[PDB]
């Protein structure tokens, strides 16, 4: 039940795991939005398109296994389920259509169709979704210039501009050996670990990523889409994270999980909480709350989204949000980290043993690509409990303290002030 | 409260003006930049060209003005200048 590591050209790992009985090997690449330019946005888009419905009608018909995907800035999960007696074929498949050949996939017709398949849905992603829109335009906005701000989908410019030349460039130039690893997350223990290094089974294109030239970086912006046709509003503040293998990562998780999710429509979340959800609930203010403080290999964002249904009055709302936040690092009862630390436990407890073998295996890739080696949560429950009210004050002190937001919305924002009415009110002139 | 009279302005989420979508606005905060961009640059240029749109809509007004003052002036001048005794006399009645 531990995981292995080694390095033998290709990185394997392996959280063996008996207690569920679905087994899912797959490959975890170290590249995706942020390692990718500006002009040629929606390639890994396309690239996950052509293989979930071609590669998918493939492998049923054949056999039984179904397989997914996966990006969020820099993977392409390929990970693909099985039985826990089916995974010889299922490595076979992947290194028979994955990584080569091509030929038989990039016909110009299928790509045609995914194509348009692509452009229908970003296009209805665009006109329906709302949070996930202001998450995107956050990011867009809090990099500009960099990298990173690019989104996970594309823009329909970006997507047209493409056909068969720039999507074989950019998969000889990131589906490599030097970047590129295999997850077992499952019930195998080692058949993988001795399967994957064979004859002929490995990643064609050795080489190594071209390293880009500018890495991240941050700096406070707008980006609201107001249109009153909306029902509702959408904002998300941002403060700066910390990027994942930092002495900060932990600290912050529990930062943000102090003020906590919230559901106004819920009779089992109003009456819980701390002091921003009561002084809210006694009038009506907010809809949705989401604490959250996503990390990246290059740098972390520290974000607060809600979706509120009041327009009168969004201002209130943001001022007693960034009066919990000066409260944060001025002062906390020792009994709000307590129950913070064990609210923290039990989410990563959930998160990281979810049954489903897809979510581990990702962030197992994740991890292996980023820390270097698998953090087992033991050793994460070890060094969680000693996490205390110094720490938090002293991480607030610098990553909140006066330090430029980033907020981006789609909706009847209209009633936001500006800037200086919620920027230059993070100390309320009394610390 | 009592309600009043129609307002051609709400206030914040119902501020009354034409609904508009696709309208994208943006902003790089005060902190990120110079906050002296141009300074002298836009000064000089700006200043000029100003200065020439709408230079004659001053100059035509003040100069017919400034004529009709020293006409003024100068015939005020001329009519106690030894002149009391033969135009004086023939004018102020
Ligand atoms: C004209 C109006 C200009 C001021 C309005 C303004 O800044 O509004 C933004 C801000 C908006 O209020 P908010 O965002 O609801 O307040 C959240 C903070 O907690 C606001 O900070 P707070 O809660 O600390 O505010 C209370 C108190 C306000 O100070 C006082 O006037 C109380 C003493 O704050 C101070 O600034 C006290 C420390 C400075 C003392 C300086 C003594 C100079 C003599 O209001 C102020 O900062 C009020 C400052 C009042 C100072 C005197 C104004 C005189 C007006 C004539
Ligand atoms: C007195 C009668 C004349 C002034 C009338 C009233 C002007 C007024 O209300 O202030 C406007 C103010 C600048 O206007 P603004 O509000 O910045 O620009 C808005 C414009 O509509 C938009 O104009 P723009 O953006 O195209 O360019 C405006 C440009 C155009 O301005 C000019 O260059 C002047 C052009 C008009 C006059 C031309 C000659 C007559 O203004 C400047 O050059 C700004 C000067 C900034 C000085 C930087 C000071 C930094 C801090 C210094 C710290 C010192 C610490 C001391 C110890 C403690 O005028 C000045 O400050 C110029 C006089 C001082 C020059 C000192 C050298
Ligand atoms: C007398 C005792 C003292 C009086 C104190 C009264 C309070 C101060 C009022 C200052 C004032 O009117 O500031 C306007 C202010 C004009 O700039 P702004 O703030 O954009 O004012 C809009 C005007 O309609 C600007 O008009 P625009 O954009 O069509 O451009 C024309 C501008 C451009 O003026 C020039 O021809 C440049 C050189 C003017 C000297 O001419 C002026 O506004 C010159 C007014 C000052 C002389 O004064 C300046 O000329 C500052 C430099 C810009
Ligand atoms: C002697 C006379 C002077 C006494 C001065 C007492 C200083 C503390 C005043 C109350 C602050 C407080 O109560 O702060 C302790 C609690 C802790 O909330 P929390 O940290 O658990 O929120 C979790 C995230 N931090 O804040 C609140 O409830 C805030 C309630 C709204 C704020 C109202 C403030 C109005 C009085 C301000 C007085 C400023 C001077
Ligand atoms: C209408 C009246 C017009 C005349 C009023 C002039 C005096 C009021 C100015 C208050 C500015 C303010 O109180 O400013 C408050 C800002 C706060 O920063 P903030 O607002 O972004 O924080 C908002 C959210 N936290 O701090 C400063 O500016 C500091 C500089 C103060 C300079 C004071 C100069 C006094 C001149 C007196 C002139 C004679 C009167
Ligand atoms: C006491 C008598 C003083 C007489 C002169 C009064 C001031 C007149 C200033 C006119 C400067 C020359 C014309 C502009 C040249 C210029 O713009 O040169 C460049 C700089 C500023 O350009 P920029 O970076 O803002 O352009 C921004 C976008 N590129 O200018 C100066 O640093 C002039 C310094 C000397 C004063």
């Amino acid at each position: 039940a531990e995981v292995t590591q080694l390095s033998n050209g290709i990185v394997v790992a392996t959280e063996h795991n008996p207690s569920a009985h679905t087994a899912s090997v797959g490959v975890v690449f170290g590249s995706g939005a942020a390692n990718e330019n500006p002009y040629n946005n929606g390639v890994s888009n396309l690239w996950k398109n052509i293989f979930l419905s071609k590669e998918n009608s493939a492998v049923a018909a054949k056999e039984g296994l179904a397989l997914s995907s996966n990006i969020s800035r820099d993977f392409q999960s390929y990970i693909v389920s099985s039985l826990p007696g089916s995974t010889d074929k299922s490595l076979d498949f992947l290194n028979q259509s994955f990584i080569q050949q091509k030929a038989n996939l990039l016909s110009s017709s299928n790509f045609e169709a995914t194509k348009k398949s692509v452009l229908k849905q970003v296009q209805d992603f665009e006109e329906n979704d709302h949070p996930n829109r202001v998450l995107e335009h956050l990011h867009s906005t809090a990099f500009q210039n960099t990298p990173l701000s690019l989104p996970t989908r594309g823009t329909l410019e970006s997507l047209e501009n493409l056909v068969v030349a720039d999507l074989e460039s950019f998969a000889n130039n990131h589906f490599l050996n030097s970047n590129a690893v295999v997850v077992g997350t499952g019930n195998i223990k080692h058949e993988d670990l001795v399967n994957s290094i064979e004859s002929k089974n490995l990643s064609l294109q050795t080489g190594t990523k071209p390293v880009l030239k500018k890495k991240a970086a941050f700096l406070g912006s707008e980006v609201r889409l107001r249109d009153d046709t909306l029902p509702k509003a959408w904002i998300s503040l941002a403060v700066e994270g910390e990027p994942v293998n930092s002495p900060n990562y932990f600290v912050a998780k529990l930062a943000a999980q102090i003020f906590g999710s919230y559901n106004a429509f819920e009779p089992a979340s109003r009456l819980q909480g701390i002091k921003l959800l009561d002084n809210i609930q006694e009038y009506q203010l907010c809809d949705n709350f989401n604490h959250f403080s996503l990390s990246y290999k290059d740098s972390g964002l520290w974000g607060f989204s809600t979706a509120t249904r009041n327009v009168t009055m969004i201002d209130d709302l943001i001022h007693f949000t960034l009066k919990q936040w000066n409260r944060l690092t001025i002062s906390v009862t020792d009994t709000e980290v307590e129950r913070a630390k064990s609210l923290l436990k039990l989410q990563l407890g959930q998160l990281y043993e979810s049954g489903n073998p897809v979510n581990d295996a990702n962030l197992l890739g994740a991890e292996v690509l980023i820390k270097g080696s698998k953090l087992s949560l033991g050793e994460a429950f070890k060094k969680i409990d000693a996490i205390t009210v110094k720490d938090v004050k002293a991480w607030a002190g610098k990553r909140l303290w006066d330090q430029d937001i980033a907020i981006a919305g789609t909706g009847q924002i209209e009633g936001l002030l500006d800037y200086m009415r919620i920027r230059s009110d993070m100390s309320m002139m009394r610390w | 409260g009592p309600p009043s009279g129609k307002t051609y302005m709400g206030w914040w989420g119902h501020m009354g003006g034409p609904k508009q979508k696709g309208i994208t606005s943006y902003a790089v905060s005060p902190y990120a930049q110079k906050p002296l961009q141009g300074i002298f640059h836009n000064a000089v240029f700006n200043s000029f060209r100003r200065f020439k749109s709408q230079f004659l809509y001053v100059l035509i007004p003040a100069g017919i003005y400034w004529y009709w003052w020293k006409n003024g002036n100068e015939y005020n001048e001329f009519l106690y200048s030894k002149a009391g005794r033969e135009e004086l006399e023939r004018v102020n009645v």
